[PDB]
């Protein structure tokens, strides 16, 4: 049973977006109960980054020492035990609940460098391209459905801790149902992947690609963590109340717009490689250049009304998200066919350090400055919030940029590849 | 969705030069890499030159080493073959193939299957 | 037991006049009957032109006929065929093929099988 | 079985040459018995093979309308029946004895025609060429065996009738043998046989060869049917005395001088044909000439000694029968293959006819002629039997002219051959 092998793993791959944005489902309530300030709230998303990263080469490199059905299922249980107890942490321990949430974050990693590596080694073709397709589109879906199960937990059971419960008996399930239907497939160095490195930095277009999906996944991470709180905050301020709802729309938005901006994107950059070659890096910048202004006019819509908020939010994702798929693109297009995986993994490294592992607790910490340094109340938290969050928009115009150069280099650094494999 | 059309292949006495263009409307040329193949009336086609996608790189087989020049213009969506010191073993129809961009090496790609596209083949006769 | 060579095939203008001799040694020519067969690069060998042994009927394909005519001397055991208004159509690779003498008629005698014997052939090419 | 049938076919050919030769085996003890002149002698043979001819187009036809197998076994039958009668025939009626020689000629007619047919419709392959080849070696054998068979069984029971029962019994056991072995096989008019003639008589080569072939057919029937009696008369001329015995020496030589003459026939126009187009006919004619010299020389050595007679019989009875095989080729090539059946019987006719049907009778009558005009001996009898004879290779060199001239026209008449076939 192969294929059910991979629909149980696209299931939990949903699961584990779910788990990871579950926490920003329900960061008021987790914020209210600890009595922590902004900086702490996003240092939990920074410190699960940090993990994640630290252990997605590690989780490769066991993988590809041991078989990966039996790391992935062990890593199902590890996190949702792991959750679990998150749900249980006393009010009084906040370094309890950031040290889970690490141990989540490589919990995931591990899922998420081991899943592929299992779906290539069952079919290994057309079918299997197929197989990671929708094991991909899990991700947009996983995140919507985490801030919109979070907040409908939260919201209905009258406690964020079963937010945090509902989600490791699923993971459980989802973990012995992997263990079973998933088959076992079958399919110095530290020296070589130090010169392939040094190829890569030689390298302008793959550089300047790096520096771009950091900025997006800066943007990604501050807004998809911070966002929610600010919708909640600014709802505060205007006259109308319900913040649950508003992580509820928000999260089915967030869905939605993952999808649409996936297939925009690609649409897009069919359509334009018909005109030029270096269409694939340009389309991207253009996008987020749009993105970047909606990205700021929300927050100004924010301070109005949170409908407008809705719809900036809407094509402000679309135009984010239809990044992705191209990025992945461009690298293959750049890099040699001997540096692409160690490409790939350098390019993951850096897109999550100088941006996702960062984002959340320099918004908080932006926060909270602006909030010390001024009187104190939601109003101006709210306002300190958009401040934090407009930081955001102007690292997107940077990512465009970068994009813009890696277009600007593409053709170049292409010959230079072809030219180094014909030789 | 490229059609390839040859076109400048001619008769030329015996250590003359000459020149057979290829060129694509169909789709942009610099999307993929060409190739100038050669077939003999009573046998198989055989590879005469590649080049890449951008033009970069070139591959020519060890017969017609240091004789053939293959040089791609993109803007122009064409590609030239300059044939110099012809000799009879020459003498064939001379096609033109382009394939889809793949990070393969040409030297590995003269099976004549990997390039999915091909084209009327202009003859070259020298004597 | 004859071998058949195949000469004065070139490049030629179009409506020029071009002779190909067919000539064979192996055994007196009067014994076999001839015929010409025009191979095109990607089409397999066609009927162009046959003779008699003796060289009283001569037959020709209807695309080719009134333009070349076939005609054999057994004094030099040898066999010409003259092509004139010569059209692109005509560019192909002609081989000479020689039969055992048989009372079969020519004009069924195109299946381009029933000859026994072959030659390498002089390529013809036209404008 | 259709090897084995064809196998009795040749078998029943041997026995019908036998049968056909046994009378010119036994010609001195008819002629004594009967008390005729040479005329009547001549006469035998010559009513023979007029009947041969009337009777072969008609069982040609025959065969096309009915059955092959039927007719073939009735004719063995038939003549088996005749031969055994003519055993028996009273000694005061001769013309009895001529008739059943005619009613024998009839029935080896019907099977002459009818074999080939026969061996044409079982198979269509080389081993069918090689069953048709052995048919055709069954000549000369039978021939051969139809001298030494009446010869020696004459000389074994003291009567000439006896050399004459013994072939009955085995016609009738090769009759059942042909009727139980053989499958039985399945494979206006006038106006065109009457064109096809017509182009025949157009045509220079073919009447030539029509012309040489039946001078040759002059020659065999006159020797073959007159040296037996010739070489008795020739030891009765000497001193010394054994003529059973020159009978059998002569069928061993004629058997042994077909097969040689035929192979060396073939090989020497195999030769020449690579040196010249005219080769076919051409040799013919050679060969005819050296074996006129021979067929002249035999009858003065046949006055010195018999040992050099039998030598001159090798020599020229190969020569002379070299030309069968050749002549086939010649018709085939100068005649077109639609009228190439008519041809053959029309020069089977006309062989026939102006040779072989009136030279025995002329034969026996110039020897009466010589005898009467001088005075009445033994030895002015083998005089006049000698110039009879001596007549023969005169017309052997005029065939030989014939064949000449056939080798003149045969490039112009096999040009004009293949342009009525492409037009
Ligand atoms: C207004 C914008 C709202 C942003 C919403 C954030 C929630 C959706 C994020 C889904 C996860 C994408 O997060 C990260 O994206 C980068 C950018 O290519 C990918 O790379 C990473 O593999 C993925 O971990
Ligand atoms: C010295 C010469 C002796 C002659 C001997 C005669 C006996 C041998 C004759 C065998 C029969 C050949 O007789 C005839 O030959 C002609 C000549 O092509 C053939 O035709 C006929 O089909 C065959 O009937």
């Amino acid at each position: 049973g192969r294929g059910a092998a991979a629909a149980i793993l696209s299931l939990g791959n949903v699961l584990n977006y779910l788990d990871r944005y579950t926490v920003a489902g329900v960061l008021l309530d987790i914020q209210q109960h600890f009595g922590v300030k902004d900086r702490g709230a996003g240092l939990l998303q920074s410190v699960f980054i940090c993990s994640f990263m630290v252990a997605a080469p590690i989780f490769g490199y066991l993988g590809d020492r041991f078989n990966r059905k039996v790391i992935l299922s062990c890593g199902i249980f590890f996190w949702s035990a792991v959750t679990f107890s998150s749900s249980f942490i006393p009010q009084q321990y906040f370094w309890l609940l950031v040290l889970s949430r690490g141990l989540v974050g490589i919990g995931e990693a591990s899922y998420s460098t081991i899943a592929p590596t299992i779906i290539g080694d069952l079919f290994t073709k057309n079918t299997r391209t197929l197989m990671l397709s929708v094991f991909y589109f899990a991700i947009p879906l996983g995140s919507g459905l985490g801030y919109i199960t979070g907040s409908s937990v939260k919201q209905a059971a009258g406690d964020w801790h079963w937010a945090l419960r509902v989600s490791p008996v699923l993971g459980m399930i989802t973990g012995t149902l992997i263990l079973i239907l998933v088959p076992a497939t079958k399919r110095k160095a530290r020296t070589s992947w130090l010169r392939d490195m040094k190829a890569l930095i030689r390298n302008r277009s793959y550089v300047f690609s790096s520096l771009a999906t950091s900025a997006v996944s800066f943007a990604t991470g501050a807004l998809g963590m911070w966002i929610p709180l600010y919708l909640h905050r600014a709802q505060v301020v205007q006259k109308t109340a319900e913040g649950a709802k508003d992580s509820l729309i928000f999260g089915a938005i967030t869905c939605f717009t993952g999808f649409l901006g996936v297939v925009t994107g690609a649409g897009a950059t069919r359509w334009c490689r018909l005109k030029t070659q270096r269409a694939d890096p340009l389309v991207c910048a253009v996008g987020m250049l749009g993105s970047a202004i909606f990205i700021c006019l929300i927050f100004v819509a924010a301070k109005s009304s949170i409908v407008g908020a809705y719809i900036c939010i809407f094509v402000g994702e679309t135009l984010l998200f239809s990044n992705w798929a191209i990025t992945a693109d461009i690298l293959m297009y750049v890099v040699i066919p001997t540096r692409r995986a160690t490409a790939v993994a350098l390019q993951s490294f850096t897109s999550h350090l100088l941006g996702d592992a960062g984002s959340p607790y320099l918004i908080g910490f932006i926060s909270d400055l602006i909030r010390q340094s001024t009187k104190d109340s939601p109003l101006w938290e709210f306002l300190s919030l958009g401040y934090a969050l407009m930081l955001c928009p102007f690292v997107v115009v940077l990512g465009g940029m970068f994009f813009l150069a890696t277009a600007l280099f593409f053709v170049s650094d292409r010959a230079r590849a072809e030219q180094q494999v014909n030789q | 969705q490229v059609q390839l059309v040859e076109n400048g292949g001619g008769c030329v006495k015996a250590g003359g030069s000459l020149r057979l263009s290829c060129a694509a409307s169909g789709r942009l040329l610099s999307w993929y890499d060409m190739a100038w193949f050669r077939q003999a009336p009573g046998k198989e086609r055989e590879f005469v030159a590649a080049v890449t996608s951008t033009g970069a790189g070139t591959h020519y087989v060890d017969s017609v080493k240091g004789r053939f020049t293959i040089s791609r213009v993109n803007a122009e969506n064409t590609m030239y073959l300059q044939m110099n010191s012809l000799k009879p073993e020459d003498t064939a129809v001379y096609y033109c193939a382009a394939a889809n961009t793949r990070l393969t090496a040409l030297s590995l790609r003269t099976t004549t299957g990997s390039w999915a596209y091909w084209g009327k083949g202009t003859q070259v006769m020298v004597s």
